[PDB]
């Protein structure tokens, strides 16, 4: 009908869940109630083998898992989008999607904080100038107003300088690789003169 | 004038999903065009054939052996 | 999904307990 | 820009799947991809179903990133259409490809249309006279009707197919379209350049007076481009048989190729493969554009396709699917063309609608089936010869081997398009003078003349004169040659005076290849 537009879009049919299960809960404002139950949840498949026999045993049937999900969620107080998650996952078998479901959920709520994790590593640990001068450079990487968070690293087969990780991408602007594409530069020349 | 116009560009990664029968699966690299040139860590280069919704099917110029998952 | 954003989900992440506790008077009974 | 603008999901080869945020356009409608290296065009093939179409690509895919906007332009692909295209180069999506500026827009049709009614069918059967012996007798073409042309790499039939340009179309009136589908871009630049010495396209200034569009979808496109050149070469003529209500002439330069170009992209739209490799959807994908090539009550489209037979195989799918959609056809023969009969038809496998006694006549319907018994008793007679010989058979036999041998060599002709590798003039042969022609071989008029006679002449005049010619050429002898070639006062020059007048060429110091690599590069 009329939901939100997700942030970013997603893979088939487990993330479709999760935008879906996004876009819901958008529209009840509930993104970080819902976010937090589905961790909750997580917990609750590791505690417990007669949890996580309702998600891959195959002879369990179909009414003795709609009726267990729904007895377990009749209060607790949680969510009416993920009480209708829950036994519509329970309904179809697909309750072993939930820890699929949630990292697409995840990163659904990555692209709404406006947020990007990363990795920094250096050569020496930084200063109160050192970090806000390469975060001052680092929103040219983002492809926002996104909020970089941090992460320190420590090697010293750096020699200076920083390389982002990006989890997907990576900005190698240390003096190491500028000392190797200096060299690879100038070799290159020599034998062009 | 190198040093004056030097930028080292953003390095856009990938992991290999699953390799063998002479084509690598690789998750990731969601701006690679159709086509499109890519090296592996072992130096081996490949050509980005089928863009997927979830995968990268590339085809490997050279041996598979020196690919893993990974 | 990927491996590296899914094998970060076996340390927990919950930090709010009002699901995980409110089972026990509720699980047993219920696969009984 | 958010509504009516979706993003490419994943790139196939030249299938693309394209996600739409709300209200999905239809199928065959036709989308433009943003920010390419050339205009690619995308025509939706299917609703897959997540709110994603899949599409065909009418140009490469390669740089095509999964993020990609595409616009939905509400329509399918659409083409100009009129007497302002003709004399002009289109590709598949009606872009000019010839740099004669824009093309006038009578209307913008679609190329995607339904096939005309049964109710506005014609029923009306009148010979078109080609000056082909072997056309014209065996299996005459109908003026109006399908006519394919079947054969494989290197038969012929696109020399027939230039024959047929020749002699037809420049005495037909109306206008041609020629559809180029698959085929080879030097042998569309032959084409196009001599239809400008020929008048037919005239440029510039007086390019309202030409009498052909040519439409070129050659071998080198993405198997979408090939898939739809020949619904854009239908949307030509269709208009100028529906509105403008005349007949036209369709030349379809392998239309196997659109057959094959649906099954280089079906192996990527995920579908289980039918017969041996070809497309679950080939009869209807053929069908549903061959039945639109018709001539109805309004006007006619006198169509002429080459149909490609692969490894010269007719009961591959794609020829005997072709064979029911046409009202007269031409098989030409590799085994034919080895003997060097020219044009290769096959005179046992080429039929047509015409081949009637109340329509072409009674003495040219006799004449046609009496030459078909002659060649079919010789055929019948092909192995006992193979390996007994000659002189084994009945006196009754051996007259209908030399009458058989006599009618194949009679039944090849000279083309005028073919004059250019071979050197004997071409021969445009009346019908009644291969009625008359073949009529005196069967009752046994010219047993006594030689076969090679028969051999690359026009008419039963000609194979006379070839006779006399040939008689007398082992005649014609003569004493010491007539030379005066020794003893020629001042017009032999010596060597030397010769060598002497040769200008003597230059050279520019072993190849120069630095000086204009280094002008203009200054990257790698
Ligand atoms: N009527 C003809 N006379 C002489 N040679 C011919 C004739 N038709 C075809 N050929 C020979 O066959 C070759 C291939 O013919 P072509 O029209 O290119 O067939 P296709 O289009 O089937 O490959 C030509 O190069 C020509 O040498
Ligand atoms: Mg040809």
């Amino acid at each position: 009908l009329k939901l939100p537009t997700a942030p970013l879009q997603l893979s088939g049919t487990s993330a479709q869940i999760a935008t879906l299960l996004w876009q819901v809960a958008a529209k009840e404002n509930q993104l970080d109630k819902v976010q937090d139950e589905l961790y909750q949840f997580i917990e609750l498949f590791k505690q417990h083998s007669e949890l996580r026999r309702l998600a891959t045993d195959p002879f369990v049937p179909t009414l003795v898992r709609t009726k267990i999900i729904s007895s377990v969620l009749k209060d607790s107080g949680a969510s009416e989008i993920t009480k209708k998650l829950f036994e519509a996952l329970a309904d179809e078998g697909a309750l072993s999607a939930l820890l699929e479901v949630t990292v697409n959920y995840e990163e659904l709520m990555l692209a709404h904080k406006k947020e990007v994790y990363c990795t920094v590593i250096t050569a020496e640990p930084l200063d109160k100038l050192e970090r806000v001068e390469l975060t001052k450079k680092a929103e040219k990487f983002v492809d926002a107003g996104f909020k970089l968070v941090m992460q320190e690293k420590i090697d010293k087969k750096l020699l200076g300088g920083f390389v982002i990780e990006f989890s997907d991408r990576r900005v190698d602007m240390s003096t190491a690789k500028k000392v190797e594409e200096f060299n690879n530069f100038v070799n290159k020349l020599v034998l062009s003169i | 004038e190198w040093e004056k116009s030097y930028q080292p560009p953003v390095i856009h990664l990938g992991r290999v999903l699953s390799v063998g029968d002479g084509i690598a699966r690789v998750y990731g690299l969601k701006s690679v065009q159709a086509g499109e040139l890519v090296c592996f860590d072992s130096g081996v280069k490949g050509m980005a054939l089928n863009l997927q919704a979830d995968h990268v099917g590339v085809v490997v110029f050279g041996n598979d052996s020196v690919i893993h998952q990974g | 999904a990927d491996a590296k954003a899914l094998d970060e989900l076996r340390k927990p992440k919950f930090s709010s307990k009002y699901l995980i506790q409110h089972v026990s008077q509720k699980l047993i009974p219920a696969v009984k | 820009p958010a509504i009516d603008a979706g993003y490419v999901s994943q790139v196939i080869g030249p299938v693309v799947d394209v996600r739409f945020d709300g209200e999905l356009p239809s199928i065959l409608s036709s989308l433009e991809v943003e920010g390419h290296s050339v205009r690619l065009v995308l025509e939706v093939a299917q609703h897959m179903g997540d709110n994603t179409v899949r599409c065909i690509a009418m140009d490469s895919t390669d740089g095509l990133v999964r993020g990609q906007k595409v616009v939905d332009t509400g329509s399918p692909i659409k083409v100009p259409v009129g007497r302002g295209t003709l004399g002009r180069i289109m590709n598949v999506i009606g872009e000019p490809v010839d740099e004669q500026g824009p093309i006038d827009a009578a209307d913008i049709w679609s190329i995607h249309r339904e096939a005309p009614e049964f109710t506005e069918q014609s029923t009306e059967q009148e010979i078109l006279v080609t000056g082909i012996k072997v056309v014209d007798l065996l299996a005459p073409y109908q003026r109006g009707g399908k006519i394919g042309l079947f054969g494989g790499a290197g038969v012929g039939k696109t020399v027939l197919i230039m024959e047929l340009i020749n002699n037809v179309a420049k005495a037909h009136g109306g206008f041609s379209v020629f559809a180029g589908v698959g085929e080879r871009t030097r042998e569309g630049n032959d084409l196009y350049r001599e239809m400008i010495e020929s008048g037919v396209i005239k440029l510039g200034a007086e390019r309202g007076n030409s009498k052909c569009t040519l439409v070129y979808g050659q071998m080198n496109e993405p198997p979408g481009a090939r898939a739809r050149v020949a619904l854009t070469g239908l949307t030509v003529a269709e208009y100028f048989r529906d509105i403008e209500g005349q007949d036209v002439l369709l030349f379809v330069d392998n239309i196997f190729r659109f057959t094959q170009a649906n099954s280089e992209v079906s192996a990527l739209l995920g579908r289980i493969p039918s017969a041996v490799g070809y497309q679950p959807t080939l009869a209807t994908d053929l069908g549903g554009l061959q039945e639109r090539i018709t001539t109805t009550t309004k006007g006619s489209i006198t169509s002429v396709q080459a149909v490609y037979v692969p490894a010269d195989d007719l009961t591959d799918p794609a020829p005997a699917t072709t064979f029911a959609h046409l009202d007269a056809t031409t098989v030409l023969s590799r085994s034919i063309a080895e003997l060097g009969i020219y044009p290769a038809v096959d005179p046992l496998d080429s039929t047509s609608r015409m081949l009637n006694p109340n329509v072409i006549g009674a003495e040219h319907y006799n004449v046609a089936r009496g030459v078909q018994k002659v060649l079919q008793d010789y055929k019948n007679l092909q192995d006992i010869i193979a390996i007994l010989g000659m002189d084994e058979l009945s006196e009754e036999d051996k007259l209908t081997v030399a009458r058989a041998r006599k009618i194949q060599r009679f039944l090849s002709q000279p083309f005028q398009v073919a004059e250019v590798f071979t050197g004997t003039p071409g021969k445009y042969v009346d019908l009644a003078d291969t009625i008359s022609g073949f009529q005196g071989v069967l009752t046994g008029k010219y047993d006594d003349l030689p076969e090679m006679a028969f051999y690359m002449v026009g008419d039963i005049k000609e194979v006379k004169e070839k006779a006399d010619k040939m008689a007398k050429d082992i005649a014609s002898r003569k004493e010491a040659d007539n030379k005066k070639v020794s003893e020629e006062l001042k017009d032999i020059p010596s060597l030397d005076k010769l060598v002497s007048e040769i200008k003597e060429v230059v050279i520019e110091e072993d190849d120069g290849l630095e000086e204009d690599f280094k002008a203009e590069a200054l990257s790698s």
